[PDB]
Formats: C-alpha cells, sequence, structure tokens
C-alpha cells in the first residue's frame, strides 16, 4: 500500500487549481477524495479529463485511481504532467502521454494500486488524467476514488526572502 | 551530513550566455539575477535559466531582490512553461576577480536559509576574454563546521580535485567561508548546431575565388620573404657544417602558406570553370 | 522597410529552449514569442526574445489566442531590466508559415509598426541559416493582379556581440573547427560549396517545374531574378579568357613548384642530420 | 592465508602517522584491507580505535566493507 | 587461472576497482582479484597431510621482503 518514505499526496493538493472536465453536476469532484463510496459521473460521453494541482512540486510513486466493478470503470488512462494550459478532449486523444496506463479489474478493485514509471514523475506540479475508455463499454463512466502516493520535493518558497544576517543598508 | 566533492552546477548554454550578456550589459556597475533550476538529488544543481534583476542602486544585496518583480515574473514563467525553482543567484564582479566579499556572503546566507542548497555564481565579464570564461560557483561553510573539527566538504570521488583554485579567490578565503563547486556545462545536440550557425561559412564562401590582384601580391611578398630566409638558411647550413633552426622553421611555415593558398585558389578556379558552364 | 535582420545566438538558444520546454510537457507544434532588439539605420538587431502564451486550433486555422496582456507585462519587466531594446516583432518555431500569421502580425503591429517575423527552425539543417525573416506588405500590385496582405522576405543573418562570442566559443570549443585554412579543410569547404550549389539548383528546378505544370502561379520577381542569373552566366570557351586562365594557372604553379623544391631540400637536410646523429650514436655505442 | 599471514604492520603504522587528510584516512583503511585480505586478522583496526573515528559518512562505509 | 581460463571474478573486480575515480567504496572490489599463490597437497580423503616440497632456487629470489 504505502512503502515507507512515501505518503499520500492529499495535503499538497490545493483546490485553487483542481478541475474535472465533462462531469455530471449531480456527482462532483469532491466525491473522488473521501475513501467513501461516493463517485464521480461522466456527463456526455464515455470519457473524462481530471486535473489536479499541487502547491509544491511532488514526486508520484503510485496512483489509486479506481472505480466500481459493474462495467463502469476506467480502462485507458493517459497521464500528462505539467500542462501550461487546460487541454481539451481533442488534444487528449493524440498528445503523447507521460504515461499510458491500461487499467484492469484487478487495479479497479478496492485493493488495486497501479505503480507509475517513477522516473518520468520526478517533478510534478499539475497532472491531467484522461480516461478514454470504460472497462467494458458504457455511455457513462464512474470513478470511486483517486489519490496519489509519493513524496514532496523540497520547496524554495520565494517571497520568504529576508535578511537573516547583517544590517539593512549594505550594498557592496 | 556533508556536501560531496563531486557536486556540479550544470550551467546550461542559455544560462551562460544570459550571464555573460548581462555582465557586459552593465559593466562597470554590478548586475544581479536569479538562477532558475532544479535540485536533482545531492550531486547536481541544474541551472536551466537565469533571471535578470533590475538595477536598484544598492549594488547587489538582499534589498536588491525586489519581491514584487521576482514573484510576478516567476508566475509568468510558470504559465509560459518554466515551473522551475530558484536555485541560487548570480552576480557579476566587473573586472576584479571571481570570489565573494561580505555582502555576497550575507545574501547567500539569505538564500541558503530559504533553501540550504542554493549556489552563488560569479562571472567576471571583463576578464572573460574570448576563449576563457571566468565563472565560479560558491556556497558557504557553516560556522560550526570548520571550528567543530570537521572538514568543510567530504570527498568520496576523485572528481573534486581535477580543477585548481585561483590565488585571487584564495586571498579572499576560497576555503574559509565558502566552497567552490565545479561547473560542467550541459550542452544538448541541438543547441550546439544552432550555435555553429554563428560562424558557419556559406557555400558561397566555400566556392568563391580570391581577388587575383591581392593573391598575386601575396604570392610575391611571401616568395620574397622566403628568398631572404633561403639566403639566411644557406649561410646557416654552411656555418654549422663548418663549425661542427630559425631559417628552416620560417622557411617551412612560408612554404606551407604558399602551397595552401595557391592550390586552394587554383582548384576553386577549375571547379568554377566547370560548374558554371 | 528594413533590409537586414541580424539575429543573435541568445535569441536562437532561447527559441530552442522554449520549444523544448513546451514540447516536453505537451505537443503544440508551434511555439510563439516576441523579439526584442534595436535599429541602426535599416538594420534590425534582434538581441533577445521571450515566449508569449499561444494556442490555436489546427483545424479552423483562424482561432488563436496570443496573449497581449502577458506580452505587455513581460515587456515592462524586460524594459526595466534593459531599456535599449524595444519590441521589434515576433517569432514562431514552425517550419512553415500558417494562415494565422498575418493576423498575428496585425496584432503585433500594435506594439511595433515595423514587425519582423523570424521563423526560427529548431530542427538543425545542414545547408542554411535557421532564421528566415518576413515583413508584411499590402500594396497595389504593378501588374494588376488582385491584392492581398502577404509576407515579403527580409535578408537575415546571424551575428553576435563579443559578450556572446566569448560564450559560443567556450561552448563549442570541443567540436570546433580550426579558424585557419588547413588544405584539407579548404578542400572540404569547396566540396560543401558544391553541395550547396546543387541543393539550390534543385530547389530552383523543382519550383520551375511546378510553375510550368501549373500547380503554382508565376511570380514575376522570381522569374526576373532567374533570368538575370542566366544573364550573368560567364563564358569560358572565349579565347582571351582561356589564355588568361592558363597564364595565371602557370604562375600559381611556379610558386607551388618552388615551394615543393624548398620542401624537398629541407627534407633531405633533416634526413642527413638524423643519419649523422644515428651514426654518431652507433659509433659511440661501439666504442 | 591465516597460517602464512607474514605481514609487517610497521609500514602501516608509518602511513598512519603520515596521515593528515580524510582522503588519506580512507586510503589507509583500504590499504589495511588489502594488506590483510584473506587473513582474518583485523589487528590494525583493533589496536587503533581513536583513528577509526575521524572517518565520517562515506568513510565508515569503506571501513566496514574493509572488515568484510 | 593456472590453466588459461579467464578468471571472471578477477576481471570483474579489476574493472569495478578502476571505477574508484568516481566512487571510493568500490575500491574494495579488487579483493576479488587476489588469487592465493599456493600449492596445497591433499591426501586421498581430502585432508591436508604434513609434507615439505622442495624448490631449486635461492631462497632470496622468492622470499618475503625483509621486515622494515
Ligand atoms: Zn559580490
Amino acid at each position: 500500500d504505502i512503502p515507507k518514505g512515501y505518503m499520500d499526496l492529499m495535503p499538497f493538493i490545493n483546490k485553487a487549481g483542481c478541475e474535472c472536465l465533462n462531469e455530471s453536476d449531480e456527482h462532483g469532484f469532491d466525491n473522488c477524495l473521501r475513501k467513501d463510496t461516493t463517485f464521480l459521473e461522466s456527463d456526455c460521453d464515455e470519457q473524462l479529463l481530471i486535473t489536479v494541482a499541487f502547491n509544491q512540486p511532488v514526486k508520484l510513486y503510485s496512483m489509486k485511481f479506481q472505480g466500481p466493478d459493474n462495467g463502469q470503470g476506467p480502462k485507458y488512462v493517459k497521464i500528462f504532467i505539467n500542462l501550461p494550459r487546460s487541454m481539451d478532449f481533442e488534444e487528449a486523444e493524440r498528445s503523447e502521454p507521460t504515461q499510458a496506463l491500461e487499467l484492469t479489474e484487478d487495479d479497479i478493485k478496492e485493493d488495486g494500486i497501479v505503480p507509475l514509471r517513477y522516473v518520468k514523475f520526478q517533478n510534478v506540479n499539475s497532472v491531467t488524467i484522461f480516461v478514454q475508455s470504460n472497462q467494458g463499454e458504457e455511455e457513462t463512466t464512474r470513478i470511486s476514488y483517486f489519490t496519489f502516493i509519493g513524496t514532496p520535493v523540497q520547496a524554495t518558497n520565494m517571497n520568504d526572502f529576508k535578511r537573516v544576517v547583517g544590517k539593512k543598508g549594505e550594498s557592496h | 551530513p556533508a556536501v560531496d566533492t563531486a557536486e556540479q552546477v550544470y550551467i546550461s548554454s542559455l544560462a551562460l550566455l544570459k550571464m555573460l550578456k548581462h555582465g557586459r550589459a552593465g559593466v562597470p556597475m554590478e548586475v544581479m539575477g536569479l538562477m532558475l533550476g532544479e535540485f536533482v538529488d545531492d550531486y547536481t544543481v541544474r541551472v536551466i535559466d537565469v533571471f535578470a534583476m533590475p538595477q536598484s542602486g544598492t549594488g547587489v544585496s538582499v534589498e536588491a531582490v525586489d519581491p514584487v518583480f521576482q514573484a510576478k515574473m516567476l508566475d509568468m514563467l510558470k504559465q509560459t512553461g518554466r515551473p522551475e525553482m530558484v536555485v541560487g543567484w548570480y552576480h557579476s564582479h566587473p573586472g576584479f576577480g571571481c570570489w565573494l566579499s561580505g555582502v555576497d556572503i550575507n545574501t547567500q546566507q539569505s538564500f541558503e536559509a530559504l533553501s540550504e542548497r542554493a549556489v552563488a555564481v560569479v562571472v567576471d565579464p571583463i576578464q572573460s576574454v574570448k576563449g576563457k570564461v571566468v565563472i565560479d560557483a560558491f556556497r558557504l561553510i557553516n560556522a560550526n563546521m570548520m571550528v567543530l573539527g570537521h572538514e568543510p566538504r567530504q570527498t568520496t570521488s576523485n572528481l573534486g580535485h581535477l580543477n585548481k583554485p585561483s590565488i585571487q579567490a584564495l586571498i579572499h578565503g576560497l576555503n574559509r567561508h565558502y566552497y567552490s563547486i565545479t561547473i560542467n556545462y550541459r550542452k544538448n545536440e541541438l543547441e550546439q548546431k544552432m550555435l555553429l550557425n554563428l560562424h558557419k561559412k556559406s557555400w558561397m564562401e566555400g566556392l568563391t575565388l580570391q581577388d587575383y590582384s591581392e593573391h598575386c601580391k601575396h604570392n610575391e611578398s611571401v616568395v620574397k620573404e622566403m628568398l631572404e630566409l633561403a639566403k639566411n638558411y644557406n649561410k646557416a647550413v654552411e656555418e654549422e657544417d663548418k663549425m661542427t633552426q630559425d631559417p628552416k622553421r620560417h622557411l617551412e611555415e612560408h612554404v606551407d602558406v604558399l602551397m595552401t593558398s595557391n592550390i586552394v585558389q587554383c582548384l576553386a578556379a577549375m571547379l568554377d570553370t566547370v560548374v558554371f558552364k | 522597410a528594413v533590409q537586414k535582420v541580424v539575429v543573435h545566438p541568445l535569441v536562437l538558444l532561447s527559441v530552442v529552449d522554449h520549444f523544448n520546454r513546451i514540447g516536453k510537457v505537451g505537443n503544440q507544434k508551434r511555439v510563439v514569442g516576441v523579439l526584442l532588439g534595436s535599429w541602426q539605420k535599416k538594420v534590425l538587431d534582434v538581441s533577445n526574445s521571450f515566449a508569449v502564451p499561444f494556442d490555436e486550433d489546427d483545424k479552423d486555422d483562424s482561432v488563436w489566442f496570443l496573449d497581449h496582456d502577458y506580452l505587455e507585462n513581460m515587456y515592462g519587466m524586460f524594459k526595466k531590466v534593459n531599456a535599449r531594446e524595444r519590441i521589434v516583432g515576433w517569432y514562431h518555431t514552425g517550419p512553415k508559415l500558417h494562415k494565422n500569421d498575418i493576423a498575428i502580425n496585425e496584432l503585433m503591429k500594435r506594439y511595433c509598426p515595423n514587425s519582423v517575423l523570424v521563423i526560427i527552425d529548431v530542427k538543425p539543417k545542414d545547408l542554411g541559416l535557421p532564421t528566415e525573416a518576413y515583413i508584411s506588405v499590402e500594396e497595389v500590385h504593378d501588374d494588376g493582379t488582385p491584392t492581398s496582405k502577404t509576407f515579403e522576405h527580409v535578408t537575415s543573418e546571424i551575428g553576435a556581440e563579443e559578450a556572446e562570442e566569448v560564450g559560443v566559443e567556450h561552448l563549442l570549443r570541443d567540436i570546433k573547427d580550426t579558424t585557419v585554412g588547413t588544405l584539407s579543410q579548404r578542400i572540404t569547404n569547396q566540396v560543401h560549396g558544391l553541395k550547396g550549389l546543387n541543393s539550390k539548383l534543385l530547389d530552383i528546378r523543382s519550383y520551375l517545374e511546378k510553375v510550368a505544370t501549373g500547380k503554382l502561379p508565376i511570380n514575376h520577381q522570381i522569374i526576373y531574378q532567374l533570368q538575370d542569373v542566366f544573364n550573368l552566366l560567364p563564358d569560358v570557351s572565349l579565347q582571351e579568357f582561356v589564355k588568361a586562365f592558363y597564364l595565371k594557372t602557370n604562375d600559381q604553379m611556379v610558386v607551388v613548384y618552388l615551394a615543393s623544391l624548398i620542401r624537398s631540400v629541407v627534407a633531405l637536410h633533416n634526413l642527413i642530420n638524423n643519419k649523422i646523429a644515428n651514426r654518431d650514436a652507433e659509433k659511440k655505442e661501439g666504442q | 592465508l591465516i597460517r602464512n599471514n607474514n605481514t609487517d604492520l610497521m609500514i602501516l603504522k608509518n602511513t598512519k602517522d603520515a596521515v593528515r587528510n580524510s582522503v588519506c584516512h580512507t586510503a589507509t583503511v583500504i590499504a589495511n584491507s588489502f594488506m590483510h585480505c584473506g587473513t582474518t586478522s583485523d589487528q590494525f583496526l583493533r589496536d587503533n580505535l581513536e583513528w577509526l573515528a575521524r572517518a565520517t559518512n562515506w568513510a565508515k562505509f569503506t571501513a566496514t566493507a574493509s572488515l568484510g | 587461472s593456472r590453466t588459461g581460463h579467464t578468471h571472471m571474478p578477477s576481471v570483474v573486480g579489476v574493472l569495478v576497482f578502476t571505477q574508484f575515480w568516481f566512487w571510493f567504496p568500490l575500491s574494495h572490489f579488487l579483493s576479488l582479484a587476489y588469487t592465493p599463490t599456493c600449492v596445497i597437497g591433499l591426501n586421498k580423503d581430502l585432508k591436508m597431510p604434513k609434507v615439505q616440497y622442495k624448490s631449486n632456487c635461492k631462497p632470496s629470489t622468492f622470499a618475503y621482503p625483509a621486515p622494515l
């Protein structure tokens, strides 16, 4: 589950940047972040595009992106990282992913954890996850839980720059 | 913990060019800027981009960082594709060596307090005569490090002793208050080609003849100088063979230049006579 | 108008870096930015650049969002950093033009009436400069063909301040080419010149074939220049040129022959010196 | 090797006396490792434990591997 | 080896040892390239019998270096 040294990246997610395109208003994004059986639904098509943002760059070891087991579950998960602009469901279908996971029912189950290629995720500020296909074929897709396991990269949080020594007048 | 004597600050091509330009774009005033980069693990500091800071009268000090400027430009760089950290600060020393002096240590202490891996790079753009780039990276020594009975920085690899320090820095304490991290520039395969384009000679320059008047004058002058050297060479060989060099070496270089010039121009001439008709 | 645009190695490296840092995180093909530089007579000197957020639909070909607020703020910051550099156009790392280009130039003409679009090709070719520069011209055509807003070429070059030569030289010292004519290097230069001449002639022939078969319209400027080239072709069968060529070839080869004779004499002298040294060594060893 | 361990510790004693830097400290640790290789006799380390304390971080690694 | 066969431990050890310019701890790997120069006699039941072999050369030609 959680190998020692790696911790779940919940506390470093800021709601200022999280979003999820093509989501049914009945079931929101808050559903996927409780560990309870509260889910997120696809609005129009059998596709979804989640986006999560982190305060400080983080390293992602594994992902717990799972859903129910009634044929309505993610099948093809394309993961891009550090996107300058919110993308669209047309770029999500051709852009080369940083990872190209193909989930199986084992991963979908409540005990399934999918490990990513650690190296390509050594500095992550924003992650976009495109669910392109459902486990079988269902006009609506549903996601039950989603959380990343990893480590945070030590942050040089500017705006903390201050005189730690000396007077306030030295120039050179 | 300790800082290994293999640590390297990989300064990218863009960062190096920006640093030198900003140095000679403000000499003999000093200039300062940040170094956006990435702390890879413990032996690497990648300086991917640099970051000019407006001249602010107070030379280069903590008050010369202008928090509004740095914050706003970091946000803008983030949204244009630079979600990078701030790994240290560079600041030029216009002509008086590559080391630190007092205010530099104070400022670098501020940066270290922010994150205790930030380097400080010093560039001397006047002494950076073409063919030699005088850039040195530095970081401080804790007050309880050399006084507690510990060497400033451990050594596990033979890498950290391939570059010798300069007396200029020794005098100001290159080993009493701060380190000297190696540079090891990082060049892709595309940047090198784009830079080769700077002096890349055009096919025109390859296939263009030399002004025949100037060529004949050069032939004549070199052949006369070679005649003088040949007279001296005769004298030298006779003298040495009787009693038991500069003439020979000068004669050899001059024969080289004459033959290269003549063959090159002659072949260019034939090539053109055939290619353009 | 502007005749020459001299771009700088810092600009080139900055464009490469922009392209890489966006392509790594996505796939955008083009990347677009602004160029900062100064004039001196009619010779633009592009000495800096910076990325400006861009996004377009590659299907519609008229929907794009170059961000002018970002442009203004970023230019304010670089104006604070260095003031003798005002916006002098834009650049985009696409191998060929696009339909949007005229609209983007209209946008940038707000900040510089004399806009220069430098299409900096990141991909490293082996024959030409990576910069091709264009300027927008709308004018009633003299030949009476219907007028539309289209680009016109402006000569481009790569040059550098000394502060950048000190850097490029250091970065390229490992794979540098000696800044002197070694005979092998000069013969290599001539071979490369022939390579380039062949490439250009193939380009001209392909364009002429397309024009003749009709897939392209006729450009009177291009036809003018080509027939002027043919006009300028020289004649070699003419007698008082063959005479002169033989005369100067013979003079050059007299210089070569004298050089060879001097080299032979020096070589023999060195051989004698070495044989004597070995003879003395052998005699001393024997005794 | 145990039976024929005819080594001279005086040379290593002189080397230790000449040691000033940590490079030389770890060098002498490796040198003892070699000199005794195969010979299950760690007398040089056993009779100097003050000197096996100036090695810190990636020199304790080498000293333990030297026992090995 | 003593029969013309390449000695994998020895080659590997010397390679990893030459890789000490980058990581000192690897210097120990040369221990893999230490073959005991021995002639060990064994009796029928793989026990070690007390015997003395005879050389035909001055002892000083192959004796230990004198103890400093
Ligand atoms: Zn200073």
